[PDB]
């Protein structure tokens, strides 16, 4: 019964990393959908009091080799540099390609890009207080330029997963129409990001209902180190981890052994998509640099991905029954417990026992706390009976999303017997570099944890070992 | 619906209202000039009609509204010539002084009446 | 267009300013007006030409003025059209009456 | 503070147009809060409310609420400025907008009006520079008041001239965009935009109301745009 | 343009209708016209202003009328142009003669 | 011919109330037999400047077919040329029409709308 | 536009040519002009109407003429605008003075 | 800067210069007609003002410049009517004959003066 429309590219999120993706799919030409939750400019990216960072050449010399040196000494030598390779080699190109869009970046008296200093040793630029504001506004103005058809004020509740294990589209539930639709498309780029809503005091905004991990994990898509979580100095600010992917775009899964395999029909960029180029302390604006240049790569790497996987099928139109039965279960609850109290207790437990300090005894204590709360969560009452429109409805769904992210971080506190990078422990303050030189991995259906090895940056430069932090 | 602070609206409306009434003024004054100049037989007649206190009230109103219109018109003129600078304080001081000189020119009409 | 209107309004307001200055200045320096002096100050060239110029400029100015009013406020189209007709005939009748009353003296 | 609240209408789809139901809650005095916190606290008792909030820091024009008759940013405007001596704080939705939801009303007319100004650069293709654009910061120091219009629709709904003719005008910010893409020296397509704007009586429909500047949430100058663009346009078509 | 012409024709035809009504109505209620009564009914304001208005409106109307005729029928361009010149001078001479013959009485 | 700037208010099929179709039943069957066109007194003298009756039936069809939103550009493009008004309301063509179509109706509503715009 | 100006200039120059021919032809055939004959040759219809037509055409012609001069030479815009205002008031004052001096005889 | 052979420039400038002076001529002649016709009291007065040799110089100049303007205007008229053919010899012969008839019409003004 549900009306469906055939597409070649859909995007989960509108601005930040998403604007880039939809713009590159527009200049591709076939078709470029644009779904979101809020009107583009209202995206969290608009809070932008920190400038884009890319070396274009000051009065002095600045090479991409120094770029790699500083961006790796910052990351505390934990992740692979293939993505750092691509970043430090393609950044300037993309930033100047954006500067040709008339993007109002502040210049120097000669007429050249302005540059300022930050932590570590010579390029942390800035336009004004509103740098990313101008970034988003210019990407939106180019969206107008190429007439990309935005579908704003909607939601994505879950993705599609067939028998052979592919993704061929996404469902949607709106606020202007409020009726679920299905956009079927081989390319579904989860580029939304953010979860901090599950905590009390943080920098993030309330539109971040924590979905980029919600649909992923619920659909059964794995994740990499959902506990790499930076707390801006002492308020939480960033989710280093997120869905896995590569520099070219496609997400990754694992078999019963643990070998990384390309997932059919999924993509990811933006602060959600993690390649750990931010690590312990993100470089100033390397999530910004992520959403710009990694997204430019996600655009330039479209034909290479669609050619190997294409002309697939739907799960006999029987997988939309998954989210359909989720919404039916929504059509189940009449009374019970208010979801507000559930979220309250969860938030409390997590900010209590999974911030900078995670103490083993209290770690298992909060584990069983959040676990019993998860068990009892099923029967939740519903404050609004409205037929046409409300807010509460989406609020309801966001619970079944928010909590899930926290889960992963909690579990990972049982998988790291040291204080590695931002991750810190009272019972383990040091940083061992012999066992967990590799990423973590949360397997959804088994809810378990495993490891995933990392390369020692061989692309074009003789590698260097992890130095001592002194 | 209600905003309670239309400081500019009152200043502005007073322009089109005065224009709309002066547009019929000019016709009343064309009539008065016509009926007056025709001969002596009318002149005193005309002054006779310049006499009644209803008519005196009107004519003073005609000329007061005219003065308001002229002054606000000059403000629109000079302010758009670029000869006047833009800010809040300039706007409120222009309102003040224009209103004062409007009442001043009004008093001139009163002097004519008396 | 629109800048056409703008410029005509400003310019004809300039001529009107000069007029009202001169005319009500004569009212000022009246000093016991009389029929004799009244017809005196009117029968001139200067007064005659300046008054005809004034009425003509009032035509060309108030036309655009009421056009702006009746394109902003009175919404129905047949109404606004007939209303502008009434007002334009009012102005042209103003100027022609002016003729018959100044070039009769 | 233990407070009663009185709003326009908390559900539009109900048959009746007016609905001034009594909001009630008991709030504390020993901790300040902002209007959005009032919303947060209420939303669990009177369930049928709705609102469009984004950022809790007021940077993306989410909630430009016009309460009690005065507009402002809902994430800049606390409650004390509403609980003045007397009663009946008024936080009704915004003016002149379609009643499609309680407080997240439509802006299609507004955003479309912004759209009709072609708010984007255009280079015919000449490449006077090679690697990077050439612009003297003398521009940027006078461009710092155009590229932060957060589209909160405070000034647009607050222009007396724009009201009577909603479609024929262009609005203040719709002209801030034009001016931005005008005196940004990195373009050379002034004349076509100018004489396309010259045709419509939209530029001049302004009566120099100037109220919007005070009412602006960012403290932007649309009057300045209305000044220089009038000067230039006059200069062309004279 | 073309709607400009359309509206001017309709409106000035309205004024002309009112005129002919009034004027040939006076012819009706003549009742043994005399030189005395003839100059009587002309020397008024009302008659004077309404007749000048009539001739002016005939100008502004018949101009567009003959423009339409000579853009539909007379094909060669130099011809049609000089023909319109003759006809427009005819109309302006009509209105000026009207002047000299109504503001002489 | 139609033209959609690109908005997709619907998803699968267009949205139109048959109240249009019951008043659209007299435009989309012009069989181009050139009876009315050669039978218009106004059109003769100026063969190129005019637009003909059926040339206006097409305009009206693509006008009051609610499935478009590009009325103004076509209107003020037609407004420029004296072609719409070159008509003297001859009305003979209706009798002469082979299909029994109403061009006069088109000449009426399009004049009304055009007048409404450029007044 | 520009062809509008072109045609008005050529046509009104045609009327002006005919005028100067007729008027300075009368100067030629003067034969001991006198006050009597001077007022004689002016009080006519023909002379009156043709002189008013001449002054009107000089208006409509010299307007565009000085527009061309002051759009080619005087570069600053505020200057040129006020200059055209002075010159246009000069022409309209010319025609109105003409009135007061020909329809007084 | 200097070109030393502006044959057309002199012919052309003489058109706008004469126009600019005739534009004030027409005002001088409107004044003269006004002050003359008012009554007999002015006619001789007017002829009195037609008397001085400065004034006679002016009026002859008014009419000479007028004649130049008329003639060049006709050339612009006929040459653009297509009634005159284009070439160098036509241009120089038109210059010659127009200048001769300009001096001829000038002499007419001199005859009027005498
Ligand atoms: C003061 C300040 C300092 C900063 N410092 C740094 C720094 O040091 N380093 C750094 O890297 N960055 C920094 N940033 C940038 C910022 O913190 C983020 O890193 C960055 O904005 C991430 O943007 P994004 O494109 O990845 O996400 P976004 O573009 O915000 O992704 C969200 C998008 O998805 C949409 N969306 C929202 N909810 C949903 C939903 N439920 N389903 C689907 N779509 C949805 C949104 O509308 C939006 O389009 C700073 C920012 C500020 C304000
Ligand atoms: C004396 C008779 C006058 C008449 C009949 C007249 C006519 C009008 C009318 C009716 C209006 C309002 C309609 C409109 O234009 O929007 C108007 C506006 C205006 N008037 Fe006059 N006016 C007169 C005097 C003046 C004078 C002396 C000035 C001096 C500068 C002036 C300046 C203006 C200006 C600038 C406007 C446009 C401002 C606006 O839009 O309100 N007017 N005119
Ligand atoms: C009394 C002197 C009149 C003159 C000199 C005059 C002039 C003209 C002329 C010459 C035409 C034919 C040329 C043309 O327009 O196509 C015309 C058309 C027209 N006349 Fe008049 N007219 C007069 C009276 C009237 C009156 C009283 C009306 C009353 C309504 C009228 C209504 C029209 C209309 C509607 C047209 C256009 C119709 C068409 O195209 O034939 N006319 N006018
Ligand atoms: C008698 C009073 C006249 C006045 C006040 C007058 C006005 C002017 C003026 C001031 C100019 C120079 C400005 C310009 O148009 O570029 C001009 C140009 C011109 N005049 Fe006259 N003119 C008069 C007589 C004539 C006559 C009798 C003719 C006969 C054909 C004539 C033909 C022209 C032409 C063709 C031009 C345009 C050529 C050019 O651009 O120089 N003028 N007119
Ligand atoms: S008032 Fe200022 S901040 Fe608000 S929408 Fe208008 S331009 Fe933007
Ligand atoms: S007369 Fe009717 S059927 Fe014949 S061509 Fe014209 S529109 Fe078609
Ligand atoms: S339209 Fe009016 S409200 Fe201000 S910005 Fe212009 S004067
Ligand atoms: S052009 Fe004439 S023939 Fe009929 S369709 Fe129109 S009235
Ligand atoms: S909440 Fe986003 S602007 Fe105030
Ligand atoms: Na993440």
């Amino acid at each position: 019964k549900l009306p469906v429309r055939e597409f070649d590219a859909v995007v989960i999120g509108a601005g930040g990393a998403g604007m880039r993706a939809a713009l590159q799919i527009s200049q591709s030409g076939q078709t470029c959908a644009l779904l979101s939750k809020v009107f583009p400019t209202r995206s969290h990216t608009v809070s932008a009091q920190g400038g884009i960072t890319v070396a274009l050449g000051n009065t002095h010399e600045d090479n991409w080799e120094w770029h790699m040196y500083d961006t790796v000494k910052g990351s505390d030598y934990i992740g692979d540099q293939d993505a750092i390779e691509y970043m430090c080699k393609t950044g300037p190109e993309a930033i100047l390609e954006l500067e040709h869009m008339g993007l109002p970046f502040s210049r120097l008296d000669d007429g050249r890009i302005y540059q300022r200093p930050f932590g570590g040793q010579a390029r942390t630029a800035a336009a004004a207080d509103r740098t990313g504001h101008a970034l988003l506004h210019t990407l939106y103005q180019q969206n107008l330029k190429n007439h990309t058809t935005i579908f704003s004020e909607w939601y994505a509740l879950d993705l599609v997963k067939n028998q052979d294990g592919a993704v061929v589209g996404c469902t949607a539930l709106c606020i202007e129409t409020g009726e679920v639709v299905y956009f079927k498309a081989r390319a579904t780029v989860l580029a939304t990001g953010g979860a901090g809503r599950i905590y009390q005091s943080t920098t993030n905004a309330h539109i971040n209902t924590g979905d980029g991990v919600g649909m992923a994990i619920r659909a059964g898509v794995p994740v990499q180190d959902m506990e790499m979580w930076q707390f801006h100095p002492p308020t939480c600010h960033y989710m280093m981890g997120g869905i896995p992917t590569k520099v070219t775009g496609q997400a990754l899964t694992v078999n019963e052994k643990g070998e990384d395999v390309v997932v059919p029909g999924l993509f990811a960029v933006g602060e959600i998509a993690c390649v750990s180029v931010h690590g312990a302390n993100r470089l100033g604006g390397n999530s910004l640099l992520d959403l710009v240049v990694f997204g430019r790569a996600a655009g330039l790497h479209l034909q290479e991905s669609i050619a190997e996987q294409g002309a697939l099928r739907d799960a006999s139109e029987s997988d939309v029954e998954a989210s359909l039965d989720r919404l039916n279960r929504w059509n189940n609850n009449r009374n019970g417990e208010d979801p507000v109290a559930i979220r309250k207790a969860l938030q409390e437990c997590m900010q209590h026992n999974f911030s900078v300090f995670r103490e083993g005894d209290a770690m298992a204590k909060g584990l069983e706390q959040l676990k019993v709360i998860r068990e009892r969560l099923k029967n939740a009452r519903l404050d609004d009976t409205s037929s046409e429109f409300n807010t509460q409805r989406v609020e309801c769904l966001e619970l079944d999303n928010l909590m899930e992210t926290a889960y992963a971080t909690a579990v990972s506190a049982n998988f790291r017997t040291e204080s590695r990078g931002a991750h810190s422990r009272f019972d383990f303050p040091d940083r061992d570099d012999e066992n967990w030189l590799c990423h973590s991995l949360y397997l959804p259906e088994s809810e378990s944890m495993t490891r995933r090895s990392v390369n020692m940056e061989p692309k074009l430069r003789p590698a260097f070992p992890p130095k001592i932090r002194t | 619906q209600t905003i309670r602070f239309p400081i500019t609206a009152i200043a502005s409306i007073l322009h089109r209202v005065s224009g709309v009434i002066t547009f019929v003024a000019v016709g009343i004054l064309l009539w008065l000039l016509g009926t007056s100049l025709s001969s002596p037989e009318g002149f005193e007649q005309a002054s006779a009609i310049m006499g009644s206190f209803f008519v005196k009230f009107i004519m003073w109103g005609i000329l007061t509204a005219l003065a308001y219109h002229v002054v606000v018109g000059i403000r629109h003129m000079m302010m758009d010539f670029g000869y006047l600078e833009e800010t809040f304080e300039a706007g409120k001081r222009s309102a003040k002084i224009s209103f004062v000189i409007t009442v001043v020119l009004s008093l001139l009409a009163g002097v004519l009446v008396w | 267009n629109g800048v056409h209107d703008f410029i005509l309004v400003r310019a004809t307001a300039i001529v009107l300013t000069l007029y009202i200055i001169y005319m009500v200045g004569f009212f000022a320096t009246s000093g016991e007006l009389t029929y004799e002096v009244w017809i005196g100050f009117f029968a001139s060239a200067f007064t005659k030409v300046f008054t005809l110029l004034a009425l003509f400029s009032i035509l060309i100015h108030a036309w655009i003025g009421m056009w702006q009013v009746l394109t902003d406020y009175v919404k129905p189209l047949a109404l606004r059209l007939m209303l502008q007709l009434v007002i334009v005939v009012a102005l042209v009748v103003y100027v022609i009456y002016g003729f018959v009353v100044v070039w009769g003296v | 503070m233990r407070l009663e609240f009185s709003i326009y209408r908390y559900n539009p789809d109900v048959d009746d147009a007016p609905r001034m139901q009594d909001y009630t809650l008991e709030a504390d005095e020993g901790r300040d809060m902002m209007l959005l916190d009032a919303l947060i606290q209420l939303k669990e008792k009177d369930p049928s409310l709705s609102f469009r909030r984004s950022c809790r820091e007021g940077v993306c024009g989410s909630d430009g609420l016009n309460m009690n008759g005065k507009n402002g940013l809902a994430c800049i405007t606390p409650i004390s400025a509403l609980n003045q001596p007397g009663k009946k704080i008024v936080i009704r939705p915004l003016p002149g907008l379609p009643v499609i939801r309680d407080l997240v009303v439509d802006m299609g007319q507004f955003y479309a009006q912004y759209e009709k100004i072609k708010p984007y650069l255009l280079n015919n293709g000449q490449n006077p520079p090679a690697r990077e654009h050439l612009q003297m910061p003398e521009q940027r120091e006078k461009l710092d008041g155009l590229y932060e219009c957060i589209l909160c629709a405070c000034c647009s709904t607050s222009c007396p001239s724009f009201w009577w003719n909603p479609d024929k005008f262009i609005g203040p910010a719709g002209l801030l965009a034009a001016y931005r893409f005008l005196i940004d020296s990195r373009d050379t397509e002034t004349d076509s935009r100018l004489d396309g704007l010259s045709d419509a009586f939209s530029v001049f429909r302004c009566h120099s109301i100037m109220n919007c500047v005070s009412v602006c949430p960012k403290g932007l100058n649309p009057t300045r745009a209305i000044g220089h663009i009038k000067s230039m346009l006059l200069q062309r078509n004279a």
